[PDB]
């Protein structure tokens, strides 16, 4: 079931390969936009002492139960604030753990949804994610 | 480690043959006779490979097969402590700065700078050699 | 065409030079053939063994072809054995010395000009004899216990002094005058560091050493004859300091009777330039001119 | 000449650089094209998280659409 | 530097040194814990 | 069950350091071939009444060094210290004896600037003497380290490789002494 | 041979006696004897602060 | 202040030593400030490493 | 199966991440990177020297340089390119990958390794500091012939600084050789037998043996030269036999030297060809034998540099020099056989290795021409020799060095260099090199000697000199895309999250992450051949590899 050229090693790690001249990562966004989003995540999380996360993919039919399922994959999920987006279903969800409750996220999470939605209507996915992370982390205190 | 010894013994055979051939061929029909610089260099290149090969050959016949000498050894044969490998040190750059001080002193022929550089070298080399052997301070 | 294959080698003006040029052309052709084969093999696999779009499995994983490995060590050995044989033949012919040269020249290199002395002339037909050695001046150099076999390093006795000498100057290129058709012997000594005696039309050069005998250098070489008259540049070919690029000389090859007239003029007290004008030659060097003594265009 | 010598030495390198950089740097690199919202999301699902702070009762959430 | 002392002397000295070092560390530690 | 890594590194380096003396031997033999029959030339009068005892002291320092190695391999730090102190004293005696020979040679007109023989004699024997001084520094540093912690196998390995260096220096001296004082 | 390179100061054009010139040995910076006279460069160097 | 002694002993032009001092008087303190700042923070990180992982 | 990742990997470490590491590190990976950076800075400095020389040689007459400055320029250009760029970058590459290739966590002596690097850096700085003296740097050539180098003929402090800087750096090189040999004989992983090691490791080991022969005798010769220059010694006195004493000693160093900076780079292309051919290396055992034969022979051919001195036994050295051509041709046949019937893709490492093959071939043919004393009697000390050794050097330490950099940059950094910019870099380098150096064969054959600051308009040399200078300035601009690529790719390059970005790597470094952890390996595979990473990543092929191995 392992991809071609991938091997399970004696430590349990996977030793994988790429064809020469091909890429390992291949996210459909420009490198400098990815760097901007990475900085938004890092410095928003540092300023709020809560781990901010972003999901892109299919959110199902309820799309909030699925988002709560995805939040379990963020490290220390009790202290995390996930923004999940379905470009197809055109759905925006924010879900956070219990550690963040009462720290300013009830005011800021809908503001993050609005910030994302405004940029999505222009067809700017990564710009919407960056703006939403910026507003939600600026509204959470390290409490 | 028989291959390690064999490599140096093969080099030794070639170097000894080259030294003998060169000395004999320059003694006969070469102006001035034996060419002493090249003959000396070839003889002592032979000596270099001979010293290392004899040491390896003596070591090989002592210890039985290591896991890196064994054609179908398992990775787990090599389990255990390897040895001590220094995690960090700023003494190497101090030793090189000291030796460079003495070298600049010798280049410009400043005997006081040469003396200072040699003293720096001895202090830096002591610092390196003692780094993992100084005990706790005593009070 | 022999000029394109010679790659800028001069045609040569001595028999030894012509033999060396033939060896050069043959060796160039051999190396070009080997290079064409190897380059073609590189271009072939680069052109026809590139990964296609319709190959899913890896190529055949061969890594050993023993008969081919053995066959590809014998052929280059054969080519270098042939080249070594002809190399030995030509160097034996080029380094050959006859016991009776017809002109013996003393070449003295110094930093950074040349001095040419006429040591001896013995024409093969008896039409010209001249004894030019001046041993009453080699003895004036004796410096004498001494650091080296009783001698100080200022001994200089190994240098040769002659009655007729052409001395180079920063404003006059030294012109060495030689007869055509005659066996010429060159004895090379340096006054200080190592220089290089290169006449490109000789297709040959040798290093000019201080104290060559103590260094086991053979400082003597001959050309069997120079096959045409004319003027030929010579350059220093061993890095000797500041003015290594600016100590050139010229060889003027004239007919033997004109050489005799030139030597009579020099024996009559004439300088090199006026003795050359006396035999209807240009008085100064014509392949090269003196370098401006200004250190450059910014001065 | 002397102006031709300086024209060649200065000019040939820059012309050659411009030509080779037009040949090679105008090609498309291996980086994927940027996803367009009007197109379907055919990539694998992506989960990004910040590594800070250095190291499951839900506390709430919000929803939205666009 | 050149000759060993009797082993009993070495043992007693080493034990005393270790006990003294431990007592000094403990004194500093308990003062720190108190304050 | 495995090679002593420090030992192999030391042996490899010592074999390289043989080439350094190869250069100096080449200088000596080149100057000797150009001697012209007088080697050593006047006024150099080598005396074996003093070179021989100094050579013998340096040779006996090898046996004392080997005794120290046997003590170290036995785990006996005090026997190692005693034998290495003796070896240090004997090598220091060699250095002083060489210096006295140098002083008496200089007064009679054999110097580095003075003659080609003086140049080769002094570079050869003086670089060997510098190697001896480096080995004495090595003894001092090793002996100080044995006072710093308990005597472990790594400490004994350090003693062994210092002895490898000392034996190299002694053998190089035997070669230099044979070629200078007997193959004149 | 160097007299054609001499530039005179205004008011001092006749202060030299032919090829003899006389300047104060006191440095105008801070008063040290500025007396390191380089004859080929014609440079007067002050040992104190390198004027 | 010792530029003339340094010029004599270490084969530097005296004029060059003056200009090295003049430019270095601005440049060397800036370089040293930057290096010392980064070096101090680097020692702080070296301490942190031992605190999380031991010796 | 959602694993949280970052949108982009961290561009740089925080403040204070690097500076204390640089001065305290015993990590061979960091030391190798430090070697590569510093050696490349020295390469740029030496290239600037060559650009000055080439600009002055474009026209007859001295336009901006004097004779003295030009002589310093070729002396120091040769010194910097040979001893401050190529020789230490051998140990830069060895530090980068050799412990990985044998499956070790470290080199045998980590602090000695750090000392070797710092000795390189400070010795090189001591030699280059001659340029800040009034007289200037050494101006007697990189070969430093006697008696031109004696206190009478080269009095300046530049020459003495050159001597002592070379001595300090040479000690660094010797200690590096000791370390590399000891690492290979002691730190191999279980099952990594001597005849399963990669060819690069074999070549590093044999090169280290060569280092232990050549550099100590050069150190002895330099100390004799310093004794003459400072103490009035007579070592290199002409009446004492000193001219050829110097030449014999120097070339006994100087020939081994040129193969110290050839065999490691042969090993680099031996690593690269099988990956991009999707094939094994052809004749693995024969390649090892060829390396050993070349190393043995390179110690017995030195006087082919002395043909025109009239004082060496010509047939001995001529025959030995011809013999060296046989194992090198074996290497050329082994490399073409590795490519033969593969699936070639020509990414930047492969492209630079092919540039190696093409350029080195002409260099070696020219060298064989030089090996016969009669032809060397005309072409020695001329620009034919210059063309030869730039064809043969630039092939190993530029094309194979760049091949190693493009190959192993993802392994050492976790980022890929941009391949479009790499192709621009290759084609500028390849076109520029042949433009500057092919016409120098003709110039030397006509009669233009090496090491001339000036010539006359009537010499017939001007047009080819102009062409060579045009090519040299192409080589100058070829450096800009590479430096830009590394600067951009080091922080913003394509992330590498696999172990083998080139797909078909064979050596153990491709069986670990990009970059490796501090001690290089979180696990090791079973080692049963010289392609352990290939067998790890393609188990289904192992049977085929055993079946198809013999034609
Ligand atoms: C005289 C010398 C004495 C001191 C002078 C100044 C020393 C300053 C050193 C310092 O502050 O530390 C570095 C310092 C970093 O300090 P830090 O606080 O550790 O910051 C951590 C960083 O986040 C960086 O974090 P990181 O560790 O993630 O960075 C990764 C990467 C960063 O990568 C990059 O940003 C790209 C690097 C440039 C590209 C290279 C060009 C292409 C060359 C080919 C390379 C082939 C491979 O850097 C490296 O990995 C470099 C490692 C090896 C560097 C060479 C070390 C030389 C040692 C000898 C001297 C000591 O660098 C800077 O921030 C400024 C750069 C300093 C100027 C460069 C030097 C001048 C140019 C040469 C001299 C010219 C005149 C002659
Ligand atoms: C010359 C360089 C000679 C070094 C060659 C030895 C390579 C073996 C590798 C090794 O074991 O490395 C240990 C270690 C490297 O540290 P590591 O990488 O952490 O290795 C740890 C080992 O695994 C664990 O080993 P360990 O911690 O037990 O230490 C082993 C060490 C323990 O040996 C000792 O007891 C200390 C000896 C220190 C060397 C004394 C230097 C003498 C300088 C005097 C200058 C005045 C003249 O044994 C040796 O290194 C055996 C060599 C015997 C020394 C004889 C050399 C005479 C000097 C010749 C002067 C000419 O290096 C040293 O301890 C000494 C190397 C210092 C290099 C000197 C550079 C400047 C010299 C310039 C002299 C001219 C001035 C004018
Ligand atoms: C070993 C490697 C090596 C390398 C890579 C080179 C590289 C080059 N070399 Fe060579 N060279 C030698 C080794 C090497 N060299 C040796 C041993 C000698 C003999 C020395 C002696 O005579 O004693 C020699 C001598 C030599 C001569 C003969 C000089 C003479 O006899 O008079 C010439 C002639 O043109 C030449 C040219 C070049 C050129 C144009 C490059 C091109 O690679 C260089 C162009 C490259 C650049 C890199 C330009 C710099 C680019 C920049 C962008 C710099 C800008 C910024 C800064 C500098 C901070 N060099
Ligand atoms: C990387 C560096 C390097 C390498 C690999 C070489 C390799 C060789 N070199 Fe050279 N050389 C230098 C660097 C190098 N050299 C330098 C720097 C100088 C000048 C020093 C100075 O004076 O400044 C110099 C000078 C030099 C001289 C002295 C010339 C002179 O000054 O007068 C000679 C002469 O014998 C020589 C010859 C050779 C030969 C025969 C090889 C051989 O090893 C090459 C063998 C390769 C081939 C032959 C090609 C492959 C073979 C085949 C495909 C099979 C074909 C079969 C046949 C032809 C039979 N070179
Ligand atoms: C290292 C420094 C070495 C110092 C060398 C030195 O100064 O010795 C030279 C000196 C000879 O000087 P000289 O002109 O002959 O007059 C002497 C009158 N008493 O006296 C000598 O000849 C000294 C003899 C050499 C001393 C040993 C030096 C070792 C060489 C290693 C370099
Ligand atoms: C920055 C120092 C170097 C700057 C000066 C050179 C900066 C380098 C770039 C311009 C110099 C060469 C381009 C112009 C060429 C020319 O036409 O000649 C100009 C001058 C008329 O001739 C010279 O000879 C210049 C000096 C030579 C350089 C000595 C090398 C010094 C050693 C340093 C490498 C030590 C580390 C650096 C030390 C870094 C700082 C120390 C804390
Ligand atoms: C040079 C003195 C000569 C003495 C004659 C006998 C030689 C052996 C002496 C043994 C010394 C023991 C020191 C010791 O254990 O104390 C150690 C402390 O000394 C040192 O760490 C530095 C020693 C001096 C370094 C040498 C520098 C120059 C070398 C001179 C080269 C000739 C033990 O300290 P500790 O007990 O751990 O507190
Ligand atoms: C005809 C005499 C020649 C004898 C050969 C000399 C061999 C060189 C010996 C080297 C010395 C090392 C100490
Ligand atoms: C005046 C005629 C010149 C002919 C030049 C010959 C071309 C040489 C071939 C170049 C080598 C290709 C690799
Ligand atoms: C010219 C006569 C030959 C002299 C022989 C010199 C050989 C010296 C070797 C010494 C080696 C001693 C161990
Ligand atoms: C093995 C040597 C190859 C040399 C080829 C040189 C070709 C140079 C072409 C220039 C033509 C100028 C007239
Ligand atoms: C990639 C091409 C590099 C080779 C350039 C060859 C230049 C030869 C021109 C000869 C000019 C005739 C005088
Ligand atoms: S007193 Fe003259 S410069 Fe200061
Ligand atoms: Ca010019
Ligand atoms: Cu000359
Ligand atoms: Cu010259
Ligand atoms: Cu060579
Ligand atoms: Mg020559």
């Amino acid at each position: 079931d392992l991809p071609y050229g991938s091997a399970l090693t004696s430590s349990g790690r996977i030793s994988a390969v790429t064809e020469p001249g091909e890429l390992s990562v291949h996210y459909p966004f420009p490198t400098m936009d990815l760097v901007v989003l990475d900085d938004a995540l890092k410095y928003g999380s540092r300023a709020a002492k809560a781990r901010f996360a972003v999901y892109i993919g299919p959110l199902g039919a309820d799309t909030a139960a699925t988002a709560r399922e995805i939040l379990a994959n963020v490290p220390t999920p009790e202290n995390a604030v996930l923004l999940a987006v379905s470009p197809d279903q055109r759905a925006i969800e924010v879900v956070y753990g219990a550690d963040v409750k009462g720290r300013g996220i009830e005011s800021a999470a809908p503001l993050g949804v609005s910030a994302a939605a405004a940029s999505f209507k222009e067809g700017n996915l990564i710009d919407g994610l960056i703006s939403a992370v910026r507003v939600m982390s600026a509204g959470v205190s390290p409490a | 480690m028989h291959i390690e010894a064999r490599l140096f013994e093969i080099l030794t055979a070639f170097f000894a043959l080259a030294a003998v051939v060169y000395a004999v061929l320059t003694a006969m029909f070469a102006t001035g006779g034996v060419e002493w610089a090249g003959t000396t260099a070839l003889v002592l290149t032979t000596g270099l490979t001979l010293i290392t090969g004899t040491f390896f050959r003596f070591v090989a016949r002592r210890l039985d097969t290591r896991p890196e000498d064994y054609e179908d050894a398992e990775i787990s044969d090599g389990a255990g402590e390897l040895g001590f490998f220094a995690p960090h040190s700023w003494w190497p750059i101090l030793i090189s700065l000291s030796f460079s001080t003495a070298a600049v002193g010798a280049a410009l022929w400043l005997p006081w700078l040469i003396a200072a550089g040699v003293a720096f070298v001895i202090t830096s080399v002591c610092g390196l050699v003692f780094e993992y052997y100084w005990g706790p301070e005593k009070h | 065409w022999s000029d394109a294959l010679a790659l800028g080698w001069p045609t040569g003006i001595t028999p030894e030079a012509k033999l060396n040029r033939e060896l050069w052309i043959g060796s160039v052709i051999a190396s070009f053939a080997v290079g064409a084969i190897v380059w073609g093999l590189i271009f072939w696999t680069s052109a026809f063994h590139r990964k296609k779009a319709t190959d899913t499995e890896l190529p055949r994983q061969f890594g050993y072809n023993m008969p081919l490995e053995l066959t590809l060590t014998v052929i280059p050995f054969l080519i270098i054995s042939v080249l070594f044989y002809f190399t030995v033949v030509v160097q034996e012919r080029m380094m050959h010395k006859d016991p009776n040269p017809e002109v013996v020249i003393d070449v003295t290199a110094f930093q950074w000009n040349w001095k040419f002395g006429y040591q001896k002339i013995a024409f093969a037909d008896g039409s010209f004899d001249y004894d030019g050695a001046d041993p009453e001046r080699k003895e004036a150099m004796t410096s004498r216990v001494g650091p080296i076999r009783g001698m100080t390093p200022e001994d200089r006795t190994y240098l040769n002094f002659d009655k007729i000498e052409t001395l180079g100057t920063s404003s006059e290129i030294p012109v060495l005058v030689l007869p055509a058709g005659k066996r010429i012997e060159f004895v090379l000594n340096s006054a200080d560091v190592i220089h290089g005696f290169w006449v490109p039309e000789f297709l040959f050069k040798r290093d000019v050493l201080p104290e060559p005998k103590a260094n086991n250098s053979d400082n003597v070489f001959q050309v069997s004859e120079i096959q045409q008259t004319g003027a030929f540049v010579g350059r220093c070919t061993e890095m000797c300091g500041t003015f290594h690029a600016m100590m050139n000389f010229e060889v003027r090859v004239v007919e033997p009777n004109d050489f005799k007239a030139y030597i009579d003029q020099r024996n009559a007290g004439k300088t090199n330039a006026e003795a050359l004008a006396a035999i209807n030659q240009p008085p100064l060097a014509i392949t090269t001119e003196p370098f401006e003594s200004r250190r450059g265009e910014l001065v | 000449s002397t102006a031709l010598t300086h024209g060649l030495i200065g000019g040939v390198p820059l012309v050659l650089f411009a030509v080779l950089a037009l040949i090679f740097l105008t090609r498309k690199g291996p980086h994927p094209d940027t996803y367009k919202m009007s197109d379907p999301w055919t990539h694998a699902p992506i989960l990004w998280a910040a590594e800070e702070p250095r190291e499951v009762v839900i506390g709430g959430g919000a929803s939205g659409k666009w | 530097f050149l000759f060993p002392d009797p082993a009993v002397e070495h043992e007693a000295l080493t034990e005393a040194a270790h006990a003294s070092e431990h007592k000094s560390l403990t004194a500093l530690k308990e003062h720190q814990d108190r304050i | 069950n495995r090679p002593n890594m420090v030992s192999v590194g030391t042996i490899v380096w010592l074999s390289s350091e043989l080439m350094f003396f190869a250069g100096l031997f080449a200088m000596y033999f080149t100057a000797r071939a150009q001697a012209g029959g007088a080697w050593p030339p006047e006024p150099t009068e080598l005396n074996l009444a003093l070179a021989v005892p100094v050579t013998l002291v340096l040779i006996a320092s090898s046996f004392t060094c080997q005794m120290g190695v046997f003590a170290a391999e036995r785990g006996d730090v005090f026997g190692l210290r005693r034998w290495y102190v003796i070896t240090f004293l004997m090598g220091l005696f060699f250095v002083l004896g060489q210096g006295y020979e140098y002083i008496h040679l200089v007064e009679h007109g054999t110097t580095i600037p003075g003659s080609a023989y003086g140049s080769v004699f002094y570079l050869a024997t003086g670089f060997h003497g510098l190697h001896v001084i480096g080995g004495l520094v090595a003894f001092v540093l090793l002996l100080a380290r044995t006072k710093m912690s308990k005597f472990t196998p790594a400490q004994a390995t350090a003693a062994i490789v210092v002895s490898y260096y000392w034996h190299f220096v002694d053998i190089v001296w035997i070669a230099l002494f044979a070629t200078i004082y007997f193959v004149r | 041979a160097d007299m054609h390179r001499v530039i005179k100061r205004k008011g001092q054009e006749s202060f030299n006696f032919g090829e003899l010139f006389a300047y104060t040995k006191v440095c105008s910076h801070l008063g040290c004897p500025s007396s390191l006279y380089e004859q080929q460069t014609y440079r007067i160097l002050c040992p104190c602060h390198q004027s | 202040c010792m530029n003339d002694i340094i010029a004599l002993k270490f084969h530097i032009s005296l004029n060059a030593t003056t200009w090295i001092g003049r430019i270095g008087m601005v440049v060397l303190p800036a370089i040293v400030y930057f290096v010392a700042y980064r070096w101090a923070i680097s020692l702080q990180r070296s301490d942190r490493e031992v605190l999380e992982h031991g010796v | 199966e959602l694993e949280a990742r970052r949108p982009f990997p961290e561009r740089m470490g925080p403040k204070g991440n690097l500076i204390y590491k640089l001065i305290t590190t015993t990590d061979h990976k960091l030391i190798g990177i430090m070697y590569c950076v510093v050696c490349f800075a020295f390469f740029l400095v030496g290239g600037l020297m060559a650009l000055f020389m080439r600009t002055e040689l474009a026209m007859p007459g001295l336009q901006f340089l004097s004779n003295e400055q030009f002589n310093q320029l070729f002396t120091m250009h040769g010194t910097v390119m040979l001893l401050f760029y190529a020789t230490p970058i051998v140990f830069g590459f060895a530090n980068l990958v050799l412990p990985l290739q044998i499956g070790a966590p470290d080199v045998a002596f980590p602090r000695l390794n750090a000392l070797s690097f710092w000795l390189f850096l400070f010795g090189a700085l001591i030699a280059i500091a001659g340029f800040i003296t009034p007289g200037g740097a050494a101006d007697f050539g990189w070969t430093a012939y006697s008696p031109l180098t004696d206190a009478i003929h080269s009095p300046g402090a530049g020459g003495d600084l050159w001597i002592m800087g070379l001595a300090v750096g040479g000690l660094g090189t010797i200690l590096g050789g000791v370390n590399m040999i000891t690492t290979v004989v002691c730190m191999r992983a279980p099952g990594m037998t001597m005849f399963r090691m990669p060819i690069f490791t074999w070549n590093i080991l044999v090169t280290s043996i060569l280092v232990l022969i050549a550099f100590p005798i050069l150190t002895a010769a330099l100390f004799g030269l310093a004794a003459d220059r400072h103490l009035g010694a007579h070592i290199y006195d002409p009446a004492n036999g000193g001219v050829l004493l110097w030449q014999h000693l120097f070339w006994f160093f100087g020939h081994p030297e040129v193969y110290i900076i050839a065999l490691p780079f042969f090993g680099i292309v031996s690593e690269i060809f099988p990956v991009f051919s999707r094939k094994p290396i052809f004749g693995y055992t024969t390649l090892i034998y060829a390396t050993l034969a070349i190393a043995a022979l390179s110690v017995a051919v030195w006087a082919h540099h002395m043909y025109a001195t009239g004082a060496v036994l010509l047939p001995f050295f001529s025959f030995m020099t011809f013999l060296i051509a046989v194992p090198t041709g074996i290497k050329f046949f082994n490399w073409i056989g590795t490519m033969w019937k593969g699936q070639l893709t020509f990414e930047t490492p492969m492209l630079f290795s092919v540039g190696f093959l093409i350029t080195f071939l002409l260099g070696g043919l020219s060298g064989v021409l030089l090996a016969s004393p009669p032809l060397d009697f005309h072409v020695t000390d001329s620009y034919f020799v210059i063309a030869h050794f730039h064809y043969v050097l630039f092939g190993t330490i530029v094309f194979a060095t760049y091949a190693g950099i493009y190959f192993w940059f993802p392994k050492m950094t976790g980022r890929l260099l941009d391949e479009r910019l790499g192709k621009l870099h290759f084609w500028l380098t390849f076109i520029g090199f042949h433009t500057t150096f092919l016409v120098q064969h003709w110039l030397g054959d006509e009669g233009m000697p090496r090491r001339y600051a000036d010539y006359l308009p009537t010499d017939g040399f001007t047009t080819l000199n102009v062409i060579s200078t045009v090519g040299a300035f192409i080589l100058g601009v070829s450096m800009l895309p590479f430096v830009w690529n590394v600067f951009k790719s080091w922080r913003y390059g394509e992330p590498v999250t696999v172990d083998d970005p080139w797909g078909y790597g064979n050596s153990l470094e491709w069986a670990t992450s990009c970059p490796p952890p501090r001690h290089n390996f979180t696990e090791l595979p079973r080692i049963r051949s010289e392609r352990p990473a290939f067998e790890l990543h393609y188990p289904h092929m192992v049977e085929r590899m055993r079946a198809e191995a013999h034609v």
